[PDB]
């Protein structure tokens, strides 16, 4: 026999989003009589009006309200119920991980290492420490559409307690930049070119997506135990059917020697701004993780690129890949090789070597 | 690495 859907505990429900935030409700309501509800402990029911729920009223619990509700049709405001919101399937509750150690940080605060409770993968998992909050699960909107060998993998969204957390893969061998810093004296060229042609095509996958990334560097690239890049924190990204992101206004947050002159001065982003950033990353990784620019600061690099300064080729760089770099450092924006050109050239590159 | 601009 079944138990009843009603009989089940709220934090079975599919309808229950716990710590949803405001502009996810927004976006998952969408016709009259839609309605989820939600911790704020006080539960609330949103139908977007809000209405703020040993018996439960506007029952021994709230689905039992809930579904009286529905079943009698009478309203809670006027406001009555016609349909339940579920959560969509990248929620995951709290306990379906185990939080491991502090791998990173951002704005947003802490990442950790994880693992899956089910069968033991191992995660990586960004939480969030009230604006910016509401940026926070940006990077969950854009990564719930994608798949990709070279781009990281969402796996789920924990939405239903605070701390909010996005669960993503783990990629073991860590971040590029620290690779590159601590096992690149023993590279081979042609295991770079591999690996900044995995970042092509991760790039070249994103701009079909019409998604700008915006925080390209070596730092935000990682490597798998086999020497597989994957391009990670996409939490400055946006997704323009039009190509071209628009800086809304206010501070902004800008890695200025991985950024365009056109992004940094005009907030004008595109995918060609993501090649400017790809050329920087293209210098880190044959200058095994130097830092670009080093005796300039950021406001005297912004000047001399504006004059026509670019950086030197790095010491037994390949010559094509230099002039690769030396083109997606093109001053106008029309004027870089799309991540499709870029892809192809560092393929042909390889496959010569 | 970053300004705020
Ligand atoms: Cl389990
Ligand atoms: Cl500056």
């Amino acid at each position: 026999s079944m138990i009843p859907e009603v009989q089940k505990p709220l934090h079975e429900q599919l309808w229950y989003h716990g710590a949803i935030p405001r502009a996810e409700v927004a976006e998952l309501l969408v016709h009259s009589g839609d309605f989820l509800v939600r911790e704020s402990q006080e539960y609330v029911l949103s139908v977007p009006r809000h209405f703020i729920i040993n018996l439960y009223r506007l029952f021994p619990s709230i689905p039992l309200l809930i579904d009286h509700l529905l079943s009698t049709q009478q309203p809670l405001s006027g406001v009555v119920l016609h349909r339940a919101v579920p959560k969509d399937k990248w929620v995951l509750n709290h306990e379906d991980l185990v939080l491991g150690e502090q791998i990173g940080r951002g704005n947003f605060g802490e990442v950790f290492s994880g693992r899956l409770r089910a069968d033991n993968t191992l995660v990586a998992v960004k939480s969030c420490r009230p604006d910016l909050k509401a940026k926070f699960l940006q990077e969950a909107r854009i990564l719930k559409q994608y798949s990709h060998p070279n781009i990281v993998r969402l796996i789920g969204v924990c939405t239903q307690k605070q701390p909010i957390y996005i669960v993503m893969e783990l990629v073991q061998g860590g971040d590029f930049l620290t690779f590159l810093r601590t096992e690149g004296a023993r590279l081979r060229v042609k295991t770079l070119l591999q690996m900044v042609g995995d970042a092509a095509a991760g790039m070249e996958y994103l701009e079909s997506k019409c998604c700008i990334h915006r925080d390209l560097a070596a730092r935000n690239c990682l490597v798998t135990e086999k020497n597989v890049l994957k391009i990670s924190d996409f939490g400055m990204s946006r997704e323009e059917a039009d190509g071209v992101y628009a800086a809304s206004g206010g501070l902004r947050q800008v890695p200025v020697k991985w950024t365009a002159p056109e992004a940094l001065n005009y907030g004008r982003y595109s995918s060609e701004s993501d090649v400017w950033s790809f050329g920087i990353l293209l210098w880190e990784t044959f200058s095994l993780g130097a830092s670009p620019y080093p005796n300039l600061s950021n406001q005297q690099t912004r000047e001399f690129v504006e004059k026509g300064g670019r950086l030197p080729c790095p010491e037994l760089c390949p010559d094509a890949v230099f002039r690769l770099m030396e083109q997606c450092w093109a001053y106008e924006p029309g004027q870089r090789p799309s991540f499709s050109t870029i892809y192809q050239e560092l393929q042909s590159i390889r496959k010569r070597h | 690495i970053y300004e705020s601009l």
